[PDB]
């Protein structure tokens, strides 16, 4: 059987079954100013002839949640077609988790995906745990390894050993793409102009 | 009016000639006896005929184009193609219609346009709608000494109008309605 892993974040919402849909499917919605302020989902922004000055509605602003009905929205328009092929428990999902993300929301959305999408099986695996898994599985002669993931929204220096993270070690920092992106925009609008806000 | 002036004598058959003719407006524009004055003014030809400017010198006296087709407004059958006359046009006008609206469209008879700087075109409406009209309304003719521009003159107005800006459409809303807009 097949399987669909599920990777989320504030830039990107990365899924794909066990053999394609291997891409950069972003997670956020976009508006645009002269779409008559058409809300548009991750992948359908190609549709849009003119992405300047894009309305980015965002789930995820940094590494936690926000307004889950937006993180709905975008599963829902995904599965819909080509990308999961609804059917739901025909197969199961794996959805990756923060380093330390809210416990609630966490469990309330394992409590959706098991209730509204009723998938036969899901589980609570980290997102750097499966970049571990990958690693120790590339090197075998390995017993202890490091990740550090600096996503477009993520900077986590996160240890693992005896296939069993420790949380004193292991940290978090808010230096992400996103500010990157952010500070670039802030210094081209005040050495070009006073105000540029794409 | 060309035809006239042929049948006078000129025979002009090309706009690059009638140019002249075009001009004469400007002084042979008169009418007081829509039903005789031609003939009238035929009858006792003195200091009516403004002897336009040709100019190869002929200032021959024209006195007879002088009231004929400044009348042509108010008798079409004049000239040849059939309509009601132009007092009778806009009388049908007001009567077409509201009741109630019918008596401010008396009141309130504007004229404009480089046609109606005919000195005459005044009294003339004046008389030919209180003809047409009931004794209790009246016709307050008003003819703008600039009538000239007059379109112009309210064009500008309404544009350059202070509070008049919420009114105007914008690229704004074209990128999103285009032609669609209210049209
Ligand atoms: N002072 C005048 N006396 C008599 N006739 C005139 C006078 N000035 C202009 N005309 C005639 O009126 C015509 C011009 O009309 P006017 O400028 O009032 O409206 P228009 O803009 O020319 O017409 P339209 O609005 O249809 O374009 C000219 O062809 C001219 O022969």
């Amino acid at each position: 059987m097949t399987t669909l892993v599920l990777d989320n974040g504030a830039y990107n919402a990365k899924i794909g079954y066990s053999h394609e849909n291997v891409s950069v499917i972003p997670n956020c919605q976009f508006r645009s100013k002269t779409a008559r302020l058409k809300t548009f989902t991750a992948n359908q922004i190609d549709e849009i002839k003119d992405p300047s000055g894009l309305f980015y509605i965002l789930p995820f602003q940094k590494g936690y949640l926000v307004n889950w009905d937006v993180q709905r929205q975008v599963w829902d328009y995904l599965f819909g077609k080509e990308m999961y092929q609804v059917d739901f428990l025909d197969t199961n999902i794996i959805i990756t988790e923060p380093y330390f993300n809210f416990t609630s929301i966490q469990e309330s959305m394992n409590e959706i995906l098991f209730e509204e999408y009723q998938f036969q099986a899901v589980l609570r695996v980290n997102a750097g745990a499966l970049s571990a898994h990958r690693y120790f599985r590339d090197n075998p002669s390995e017993l202890c390894c490091i990740i550090v993931d600096s996503g477009y929204s993520f900077t986590h220096i996160v240890p693992y050993c005896r296939s069993k993270k420790k949380k004193e070690a292991i940290i978090r920092i808010n230096v992400g793409g996103k500010l990157l992106t952010n500070h670039l925009k802030e210094i081209i609008s005040y050495r070009q102009l006073h105000v540029m806000d794409e | 009016l060309m035809k006239i002036l042929t049948e006078r004598g000129y025979s002009f058959t090309t706009t690059a000639e009638r140019e002249i003719v075009r001009d004469i407006k400007e002084k042979l524009c008169y009418v007081a006896l829509d039903f005789e004055q031609e003939m009238a003014t035929a009858a006792s030809s003195s200091s009516l005929e403004k002897s336009y400017e040709l100019p190869d010198g002929q200032v021959i006296t024209i006195g007879n184009e002088r009231f004929r087709c400044p009348e042509a407004l108010f008798q079409p059958s004049f000239l040849g193609m059939e309509s009601c006359g132009i007092h009778e046009t806009t009388f049908n006008s007001i009567m077409k219609c509201d009741v109630d609206i019918r008596k401010d469209l008396y009141a309130n008879t504007v004229l404009s346009g480089g046609t109606t700087m005919y000195p005459g075109i005044a009294d003339r409406m004046q008389k030919e709608i209180t003809a047409l009209a009931p004794s209790t309304m009246k016709i307050k003719i008003i003819a703008p000494p600039e009538r000239k521009y007059s379109v112009w003159i309210g064009g500008s107005i309404l544009a350059s109008l202070s509070t008049f800006q919420q009114m105007w459409i914008s690229k704004q809303e074209y990128d999103e309605s285009g032609p669609s807009i209210v049209h």
